[PDB]
């Protein structure tokens, strides 16, 4: 018949090739299908979605609900952050688990801008400014208010508003960042501190909880996918 | 552009304010996944009480404290017992509905507490024995009263009677899922600083157009303590909390003999 | 230019290979005791954790499949000869079909159940399924039972069923043997099965798995502490 | 005609396979002691010296890849018996994926990791790979840290890194196993990796090197003198 | 011709005078690869001092004898405590920026020698020892005064407490090649007999549009003797070197704290 | 289905072939290239630029810098060469470790014309006067000015200019050459001679140094790559 | 008809009277190949004596007897030491000419007798001695005497001092191949009967378009005797004969010092 030559690689079985098959239940009648609500088209879809941050990851409160809350007080040490983490939306404990997190934990490469939501869950008699800082790496993490508000910083008002927004950009020498600790490609410090200090009237709690959201936004994209580190097996059933 | 041909003749083969409703009013609402309830399309006569069954019920009220860890319901389980809309459900073999839910909690400036509510298309909760799946038809359906949350898993080690019961978990959601992810879910939170009522709108969703109403829940509602109840600085404090739910574009189908499951 | 999602779209997603199953099949003389001639294997995509996650994402789904099979053969024994290269039968049987019993039986004829011939030493093998679900699309959790006991019941084991289960029996089984006859020295083999989801859709995304599973439900019993110590105010 | 410069072009100058990794793995009864049932191997181009020599004539590169793998096996022992033909799996783990801890645990499910099942006596394996660089071109060269040290550091060691270096895992790495079990006698085998460049832009031409390579970096340790001797009249 | 079609989707898979600048003034020059400095291109806002950051700034003089082996400096390591420039280094996170580089020395008529200049991107020299890449950052970054060439290999035999210092020799430029082939890179000559400066220009070059200039040193410069210096029938002899080193183009991002580096 | 026949050399592995395989990675988002100087689109245009020759290979010279130097002087024999060489640009010690060298031990055929640049590094009060002269193949090597200056030659003045630059053409029986040592295929011999001596006055040096480079030209070519000998191993890491 | 693309890139891949010159003057010819000879094509300036060397020369007469066994010369070995154009030759590195060749041999009516002509083209020898390829330079170019053949193989069964000489054979050419088909080469017979004289033009012969005449003979030159001399009934009879060639179209280049080979 007609003459071939066979070249490299037949006869092997790639996971990932993208060929013809035959189809063994032929002439079968597919159940017709039905609009049915939720539908996605896109995983960076679930990683713009907002999520609880587990930031208070002590030892008597990780892996319980308190893990969720940060306290806020009246006598509290102006002086002092009050919480403090790294920008590292795959590899940080605190935002590995989140949604976002569990997307970037199947991809290799990641890029983009995040939002970061503060909400305040005191007495409506409480009032109070924070501030919220951004750093890029670079130079020694912040410790106090100084340091913090040279680089990227938002004050919040907590009487006026219940909930504060900061848009972290996208600032970076490489075109994507690996979803490892490296530090070659290290994306800065997320800080926060009083810039006044909480002030509540008699007859009102002296001690609130604030909690913390996290997502991504338009201009966000991964790359080669992977295999997660969050599921194992010991036996088969 | 590269070239390509199909071969087989089958397509697997081929490469890859006030809201008033019927005779019920209630003085920003959600809509779950911006998809508004609906009856069934043009692709046996259902039927359908237009205001007989679609209006608000109010459950049981409920009370948060500060040692509450949460709250859930079952929908259309919760509304079994509820006017000509339970009539409907046991004389019809198959039944579609959607809902409209409103969490009502109100309390004082000198209070502090957020609530989160979520509406979860098939809710399946975890049991609480080694057996897998061996919860009861009775305890899986509480009704009204619905049932409440954990802060540890306690196992039911005994072989003699097992209670077949569920055991949610509040940090897992009861379902073996990190709760502050639950917010993929449609949800909303009430703070007490800002707002005192919640309120979501539920399309029908299942995997067919329409299905028995009393074996399958198609909706579970979850509301649980995000932040700690306080109040001054005194040590016990507890606020009611109420649940209202109305019916919406409901079609029954299938009628014969009335059905009476055993509720214990 | 500006950075694209091709990669992250749900049929990028879904475009691999994943192991389901490992099922051992043995050729050696019959005996009296139980032996391994012929295997069955209930169909389902719970026996593994990576593609069950991956698919739990989401509630509910519709996708045609792809399925391959490796084969791999070994000897147990050196002192009882050698062996000519066997041939593999692997045949669908869907609910309600006879089930084998015996290696040699006349379930085997297949006349109107698929089956693949497979020659040990070749290409692995691959066929193609089409979406062959009952309702309009797969549902991966269900919440709700199969049976409602009654008060007018005789007992309290009429209504019983398992929770979170729609069908005892769904999508059949597969069945595996060995067409060749006993060599003198014993032959041991592994078939391992391969899915890839193809034109795939998903409705109502989901949280995924948090803790290890336990069963095909959503029970868990052990690890529940998965999160890790870290400092408030530490970087 | 006048002479041309075709084979002169930087796409035929790299187009050629090279080897860059010789792997060894042993099919044989699992024991207590070390073994090497499955192997893993760090990518990169400097274990050889010949493509790495062709590839320093420049700065900066960027180009695709293309992987071919040659597969030999050979017995130990002549008095156990024989064996089956093995099948190979061979498969990517980028960074931060699980890695495996033994040849037959869940990691090899390959859920979204790409894998590559061979069988021994078919033609050698091959696939290619697009460039999948951070930047906009590869950096053979980096004079640089990775890290910065700071007087307010509490210690020394919290800025120490070492110098030419960006990432301490770069491109993941492969793990190589037999899926078949393990006959009586012992089996081993070697796995040679080939490696050609296409679709290849470069720049910033360097000199090439003159004296052996000592390690990943420049660093020279012996045999400093390459040139020979000659007289300055003597044709 | 031949027939081709290409089959999969990817394509991976398918076959294959007065120079003033600023507030200074110097009275041919080379430019490296034939472009010239120029800001990042259209495809946080940058921070660009157009004139407090972009003039000549002079490093320390040396002595050229006859026995000097060679100098070498790093860029931007060399202006980093030179005005402004190296606060806006310290005090951003991503830089850019080109060089215009210029080299003086004089003599008289009756002196001889000839000296090569030449600019190497990505510049990495050789250890002292026999662990690989184990310089410390604070002898890989000297600043102004720079560093010397050796005409042998010293092996630094102390492994109490290691050096952690390079060790260039001159014929193998310090990087394991042949420093006859060194002319690959921009260079120039300056023969007495002829001339008495070199100038070059050296635009932005990174496998990035912008990086970090802390930990990255884009460019090295190496003065190596071709031929010996002499006067007349004397002994000894000495002249001065001067070099003078002018920002163009510069750019920074990503304002914060600044960094301050323990330098010993 | 389609019949079809196996030809010879089915299954087979050739390191030089062109086929297409699949793609392990689909659906890849490349980082966009940028415009970097320096670029480089052929291996000739590095064989153009022009790199010092280490003449002087004495035994106590060699692997040093004074390789680079030859000596003149006021008081040199004016009858004997000063330096002398083979035109064998990969096979001579003295071309074979150039940049051109090194370019053309990765190849087995050259053809093409070569230019060879003298500088003078004496004072501005030294002056005099140099031969440079190329012999083709077939005669006794030239050991006097004499017979060289039958050949091509060129006079070189130092006081008015401190650089000279002479072109070798391409003269051969054959298209292309060896790049290994043949009597078949030799190129012929470079001299240099004395035209007058080098004169100086008092209070200045008697002894300089000169410095050559070499170089291809735009009618250069090569062909059947193949491997160098100029790279060793003897253990895999 | 059939079918056919070509798949690879590669072509190698694809399925498969007085005749005057310059101041001489001799008073029918034939032409090698039907081709005249010429100057290079169009596709370092050569010299090109048009008179100086183009002329004929007379070599040495040989006699001719009853036990003579032929002759051979080589070209351009045979004109080395004639006038300018040796020494072109042996000024120049490369050298081109074609020439023509006139054999001169005159008897009587009553003499009979045969010759052969035949002009070689790299007409290589057989040496003497067990070792392959032996034969010495100064063996091989003997010039214008030239040499001999022989009826029988003689080996050289000398160790000591082996001569390093050919050792052809008339009935094999010299060369291992039969005399009769010696005449596919260009040939000329001489008839005493009906003439006696012979001429041949040769065309330059090459792979290349210039080679040196010094190193590489291009043509060869063969007289036989193919039927004996006879003379009435006479014991012994010996006539002259006489060679005589011009170079034409001759072309030289590379000039440099002169070439003095070793000629014993
Ligand atoms: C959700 C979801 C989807 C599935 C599997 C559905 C497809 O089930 C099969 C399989 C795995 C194989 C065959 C099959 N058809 O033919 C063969 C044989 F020829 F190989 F035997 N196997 C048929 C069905 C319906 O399971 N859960
Ligand atoms: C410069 C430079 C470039 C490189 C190598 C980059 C490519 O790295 C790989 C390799 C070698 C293989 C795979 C790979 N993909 O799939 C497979 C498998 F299927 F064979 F397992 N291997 C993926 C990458 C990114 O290293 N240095
Ligand atoms: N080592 C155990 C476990 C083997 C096994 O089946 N492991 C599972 C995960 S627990 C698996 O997927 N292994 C990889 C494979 O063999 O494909 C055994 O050999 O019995
Ligand atoms: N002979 C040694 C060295 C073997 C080896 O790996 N050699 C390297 C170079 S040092 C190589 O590339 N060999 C050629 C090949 O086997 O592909 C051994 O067998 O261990």
């Amino acid at each position: 018949g007609l003459p071939v030559l066979n070249t490299p690689g037949s006869n092997q079985y790639l996971t990932s090739d993208n060929y013809q098959s035959p189809c063994a239940i032929p002439e079968f009648d597919v159940t017709p299908p039905i609009d049915i609500p939720g539908e996605v088209k896109n995983m960076m879809e679930l990683a713009e979605i907002d999520t609880m941050i587990p930031l208070n990851l002590e030892n008597t409160k990780r892996n319980t609900m308190d893990m969720y809350r940060v306290t806020l007080s009246d006598s509290a040490d102006l002086s002092q952050p009050i919480l403090c983490f790294s920008l590292s939306p795959a590899s940080d404990p605190r935002l590995s688990h989140t949604m976002l997190g569990e997307v970037l934990n199947y991809y290799t490469h990641w890029a983009g801008s995040l939002k970061f939501t503060f909400l305040f869950c005191g007495s409506m008699m409480a009032t109070g400014k924070i501030l919220v800082a951004y750093a890029p790496p670079g130079a020694q993490p912040p410790t106090s208010r100084k340091e913090a508000m040279l680089g990227t910083h938002v004050i919040w008002d907590l009487g006026l508003q219940s909930s504060c927004t900061m848009v972290v950009p996208w600032i970076s020498n490489v075109t994507y960042r690996q979803t490892t600790q490296d530090s070659f490609t290290e994306g800065g410090y997320i800080s926060m501190f009083y810039q006044t200090r909480i002030v509540v009237p008699l007859s009102t709690p002296k001690s609130m909880s604030m909690l913390g959201f996290v997502s991504a936004c338009n201009d966000f994209s991964v790359r080669l996918l992977r295999d997660t580190t969050h599921i194992s097996q010991s036996a088969l059933p | 552009n590269y070239t390509t041909i199909n071969y087989y003749k089958d397509s697997a083969s081929n490469a890859a304010l006030q809201l008033t409703i019927g005779n019920s009013t209630i003085t920003n609402s959600v809509v779950a996944y911006g998809r508004w309830p609906e009856f069934i399309r043009d692709d046996d006569q259902p039927t359908e009480p237009d205001v007989a069954t679609c209006r608000f019920y109010t459950l049981d009220t409920v009370m948060w404290g500060k040692e509450s860890k949460g709250w859930w319901w079952k929908l259309p389980d919760a509304l079994r017992d509820m006017g000509l809309f339970g009539q409907n459900m046991y004389y019809h073999y198959l039944g579609r509905s959607g809902y409209t839910v409103h969490v009502q909690c109100n309390a004082s400036k000198f209070h502090q507490g957020a609530l989160g509510v979520f509406a979860i298309p098939e809710y399946c909760l975890a049991g609480d024995s080694d057996k897998q799946r061996y919860t009861s038809y009775a305890n899986a359906n509480p009704g009204e009263k619905g049932g409440k949350f954990y802060s540890q898993f306690n196992r039911d080690t005994a072989v003699t009677s097992p209670k077949r019961e569920f055991c949610p978990v509040d940090y897992l959601l009861g379902c073996g899922v990190l709760l502050g992810n639950a917010f993929v879910y449609p949800h909303q939170i009430i703070n007490l600083r800002t707002n005192n009522s919640a309120t979501i709108v539920l399309p029908y969703v299942n995997a067919m157009a329409i299905d028995s109403m009393v074996k399958h829940n198609n909706w579970g509602i979850a509301i649980l303590p995000l932040s700690p109840l306080d109040f001054a600085q005194e040590s016990s404090v507890e606020i009611p909390i109420t649940v209202t739910i109305a019916p919406m574009c409901s079609e029954f189908n299938g009628l014969r003999n009335v059905t009476a499951p055993k509720f214990q | 230019q500006r950075r694209s999602r091709s990669e992250s779209t749900i049929e990028s997603f879904f475009a691999r290979g994943a192991c389901v199953a490992i099922i051992e099949v043995d050729n050696e003389e019959p005996t009296t005791r139980a032996q391994k001639l012929f295997a069955m294997w209930r169909i389902t995509y719970k026996d593994t954790v990576q593609l069950r996650r991956k698919l739990e994402f989401f509630t509910y789904s519709r996708f045609d499949m792809e399925l391959t099979f490796v084969v791999t053969a070994n000897f147990t024994n050196t002192n009882n000869g050698h062996a000519l290269n066997q041939v593999y039968q692997i045949m669908y049987i869907p609910p309600g079909a006879p089930t084998p019993k015996s290696w040699d039986d006349y379930t085997w004829q297949t006349s109107s159940n698929p089956s693949i011939f497979y020659t040990y030493g070749a290409a692995p093998a691959r066929i193609s399924v089409p979406y062959v679900g009952l309702a309009n699309a797969y549902s991966h959790f269900y919440d709700g039972f199969a049976k409602v006991p009654l008060k007018t019941d005789a007992n309290d084991q009429i209504g019983d069923s398992l929770y979170s289960a729609m069908t005892v029996d769904d999508f059949g089984v597969l069945a595996i043997r060995v067409v060749n006859d006993h060599n003198p020295t014993k032959v041991t083999s592994k078939v391992r099965i391969y899915m890839k989801p193809k034109h795939v859709r998903v409705w109502c995304p989901r949280p995924p798995r948090a803790v290890p599973y336990y069963g095909p439900g959503v029970d868990y019993k052990d690890n529940l502490n998965p999160l890790s110590e870290k400092g408030l105010t530490t970087y």
